[PDB]
């Protein structure tokens, strides 16, 4: 609810001192973005060189091991995309401690709606809602004034009739779907560009943050490329190159595809593994494989040429890559392929797509690393964590291939077991939504990381509605290996064919705290998103049933 | 051959302006390779393609008429580093490994012919070393005329003209300078 430059110059206030400083800025959690506001946030501190300590949370529940234990000198707190949707004053506790609140925990989100008892009654924040919603958002401005504090008979009943009529379209807000509206590190550069830096690293973070969510929706983000094009245009290395040159050398426009890896992988394995294409192709079939070899007989692509790495493909076919998928592409449907992207060239070393970056940077979180062991577990991904955070640094380049041999090898995972399923046929189309569970698989090592499931609901939920009439259905997912039949279960989103009217704000987060607060049979919302819970296989066939009713949509 | 030295100088600008930030990987190669007495020289086609694609391009095209004109261009590099003046230096030996796509035997037919090609199998046995030419001298049966024949690679039948005739030169094995060869054979 505050100036982003003035919320700044208080963090300032409260900060440097003797001893420096004290802050623990939260990343978190699994999330890219998180990394990449994270980065451009540390960057900018280390520019006056505040001190400052940095924490890979991964659990929502682990939060209150850290907050509850070390804390002392600590006067000014930084969080990063969590208490948007949960109150951490409830949460915490918090017993407010001597106005001017010695310390002041700023909380970044993208998720909405905002948590009621954040926003208003001002102890631990210094909210971050602006810009987006700002709003009104009048249902929650007349949330408080109007409740708090709240023939006189009639005077008691009439007050009492108003307290229903408000708590009731109050109730209206707070349930609902958790949707991002903008991209976090959108906003850090918002406040990043007041103070007066234009740093093209900067940017680059921008543009990863942004682009860390196009896998799901944009949605905004289709009107994000004019904040973004403009910041690209606001700076530029050369006016001509002056080949490369060796330094500066950085980022620009190219014709980019939703196609997975094209500059790292061959060209062909690079269409068969797409996301978007799996969908359109019908590519799990052995029927339609072959449309992609007709695609590349349409090409003139030969396909011992499509089987080698893009690196060495011949000159005219990369001068031809504009063209020719023009020329093509459209006769498929496939013709929603090429965005105006993004793309950071380092010069000899490559060039690098903005998306596979991020491809790159999600390969590197789940691999390339009864409580004892899940807590071992968090604790792997907990490390592994910095394993990614070190893929960004522009030094360090070597490790950041040993992502993309990772992320080439997860999609050949992934979609091996995506089509293991549509050979089964194992979608249950239910009546109110679509619904499925993995009750066996190859290797369900990779599938325990949330954001595994995440790409594999989403490959999933993209390749069952083209569209694909009719009536896009949430989806929903489960697998178990070890740790005693944790069953993990992610919530999903439905996926529009390029043509989005509603953001459809996913309910599964309202539907799960339902039924924690019904028979609770095993729940636990223990991971940081509404969307996925954990449960086990004792109680998820009663879940199941009560997930089918009552439904909420 | 003015497209020789358009095509060298290119191979100069490749070797001296090279840096993976920052040290230049190849000229110090370079160095690092003549104070032992080795050489060579490898190449690393990812980080070739990488400052050109259009060296790469040729030389996917049309190696064998290429590559040694590559050679000279990196040994005319030598002699401005290991030395200086104002010997004798042969012309190194380029070992280019690279990822690119492996093409098993089975699968070589043709149409790649005269076409850098990667793949894997196990050596069966290796062939005594015999000598091929590099640099030999060699006089006519009658004229005498001294000519200084230098032969490449990648057979060559050696020139008739200053009866005389038909093919009056004599190899000076005095004066000749050889390299070696081997022989793999696969399996």
């Amino acid at each position: 609810i505050s100036q982003f430059s003035e919320a700044y110059n208080k963090i300032l206030r409260n900060s440097s001192s003797a001893s420096s400083c004290q802050l623990v800025i939260f990343v978190s959690c699994l999330n890219i973005d998180a990394l990449c506001a994270t980065k451009m946030l540390s960057l900018l501190f280390k520019k006056q060189l505040v001190q400052s300590q940095i924490v890979p949370i991964f659990g929502y529940s682990e939060l209150r091991r850290h907050y509850s234990q070390l804390d002392d000198n600590i006067n000014s707190l930084l969080l990063v995309g969590f208490g948007g949707v949960i109150d951490l004053e409830a949460f915490l506790e918090i017993d407010p401690q001597e106005q001017s609140f010695r310390r002041d925990i700023y909380v970044l989100d993208a998720h909405r709606p905002w948590n009621l008892d954040n926003i208003f009654g001002s102890q631990i924040i210094q909210c971050f809602d602006d810009g987006t919603v700002d709003d009104t958002l009048g249902e929650e401005k007349e949330a408080y004034y109007k409740l708090l504090e709240l023939n006189d008979l009639s005077k008691r009943k009439q007050r009492k009739k108003q307290i229903h009529e408000y708590e009731g379209v109050l109730e209206e807000y707070y349930s609902q779907g958790t949707t991002v509206v903008n991209s976090i590190s959108a906003q850090i550069y918002s406040l990043l560009s007041a103070i007066g830096e234009t740093n093209l690293s900067n940017l680059w973070l921008n543009i990863l943050g942004t682009t860390s969510l196009d896998i799901a929706y944009a949605q905004v983000y289709n009107r994000l490329y004019p904040l973004l094009q403009d910041e690209v245009k606001r700076l530029t290395p050369s006016s001509r190159n002056s080949v490369k040159t060796p330094d500066t050398l950085t980022l620009n426009i190219q014709p980019d595809y939703y196609l997975f890896l094209l500059r790292h992988s061959s060209l062909y394995d690079s269409f068969y593994y797409s996301n978007y294409v799996n969908a359109k192709l019908s590519l799990w079939n052995e029927n339609g494989k072959k449309r992609l070899h007709k695609m590349f007989a349409r090409m003139g692509i030969p396909l011992s040429t499509a089987q080698e790495t893009w690196l060495y493909m011949d000159h005219s076919i990369k001068r031809e890559l504009g063209i020719i998928f023009d020329k093509n592409l459209d006769r498929y449907g496939l013709q929603d392929i090429i965005r105006d992207g993004f793309v950071r060239t380092l010069g000899y070393r490559g060039s690098i797509s903005a998306s596979e970056f991020v491809e790159a940077l999600t390969a590197l979180l789940e691999v390339g690393n009864s409580a004892q062991k899940l807590t071992n577990l968090r604790k792997r991904w907990v490390s592994n964590f910095w394993l990614s955070w070190d893929a960004l640094d522009d030094r360090k380049v070597e490790l950041l291939n040993r992502g993309i041999q990772l992320a080439q090898d997860l999609q050949r995972a992934i979609f091996n077991t995506g089509v293991a399923i549509l050979e089964k046929k194992l979608i249950k189309h239910l009546r109110i939504y679509r619904l499925c569970v993995l009750q066996d698989g190859p290797d369900l090592d990779l599938y325990r990381n949330p954001l595994t499931l995440l790409r594999l609901g989403n490959t999933l939920i993209e390749c069952c509605a083209e569209s694909e009439d009719k009536q896009l259905l949430p989806m929903v997912l489960a697998s178990i290996d070890e740790n005693t039949d944790t069953y993990l279960v992610a919530g999903l989103t439905p996926r529009y064919p390029r043509g989005t009217k509603k953001p459809i704000l996913n309910n599964f987060s309202m539907a799960f705290q339902q039924i924690t607060a019904e028979t609770d049979a095993k729940v636990r919302i223990d991971n940081f998103e509404s969307s996925i819970i954990e449960i086990r296989r004792e109680d998820l066939s009663p879940f199941l049933e009560k997930l089918t009713l009552s439904g909420l949509l | 051959d003015d497209d020789n030295t358009e095509i060298i100088k290119s191979f100069k600008n490749f070797i001296l302006e090279f840096r993976l930030d920052s040290q230049f990987i190849y000229r110090d190669q370079l160095r690092n390779n003549i104070l032992v007495k080795n050489y060579s020289l490898t190449v690393n086609m990812e980080h070739l393609i990488g400052y050109n694609e259009d060296i790469y391009k040729k030389l996917s095209d049309e190696p064998s008429d290429i590559i040694p004109l590559f050679e000279t261009a990196i040994t005319q590099v030598a002699k401005r580093i290991s030395i200086l003046s104002r010997n004798s230096l042969p012309t190194f030996q380029l070992i280019l490994n690279s990822n690119a796509n492996q093409i098993p035997l089975r699968d070589l037919d043709s149409e790649h012919v005269s076409k850098i090609v990667r793949l894997s199998g196990i050596i069966i046995s290796t062939s005594v070393l015999s000598s091929r030419a590099t640099y030999l001298s060699i006089m006519c049966r009658n004229c005498r005329h001294t000519t200084s024949i230098t032969i490449n690679n990648f057979t060559v039948s050696l020139p008739r003209s200053c009866n005389c005739g038909p093919d009056p030169y004599i190899i000076i094995h005095e004066s000749s300078k050889f390299i070696d060869q081997q022989f793999l054979k696969l399996q």
